[PDB]
């Protein structure tokens, strides 16, 4: 995965549920929809949780990065701890050899 | 150079969520 929007949050979504179990390796540093992946996987508590500032963080990015309204921000949000449920398949490539 | 301006951009990684939260606040 490299930078993407908010379609390559949905085939992320896809990819993960597909048994076997296909690894994202979201690359960082590209920003936007990856951004999102990124800073979630940067501050995941446990899968899909992550704290109250940094998702309402997250949905002004969706509602900039992305323009979605903050209803399907939050649907996105939805979508964002469907995904990072799995973080054993998210791969963050942090640059920064 | 190198540790402290690992620190510099990494701090200013705080500011730049800083002034965007304050323009959700705004």
């Amino acid at each position: 995965i490299v930078e993407g929007g908010p379609n390559v949050i949905s085939i992320v979504l896809e990819y993960l549920r597909d048994t076997p179990p296909v690894p994202v390796v979201v690359c960082d540093g590209s920003g936007r929809a990856s951004d999102i992946l990124a800073f979630g996987h940067k501050y995941s508590e446990e899968g899909g949780l992550i704290n109250e500032s940094l998702r309402d963080q997250l949905l002004v990015t969706i509602q900039k990065t992305f323009t979605y309204t903050r209803t399907q921000a939050q649907h996105l949000f939805i979508i964002l701890m469907e995904c990072m449920k799995k973080k054993e398949l998210i791969t963050v490539f942090r640059m920064g050899h | 150079m190198s540790m402290r301006l690992e620190e510099v951009n990494e701090r200013e990684h705080s500011m730049k969520a800083s002034l965007q939260t304050v323009d959700i606040r705004l």
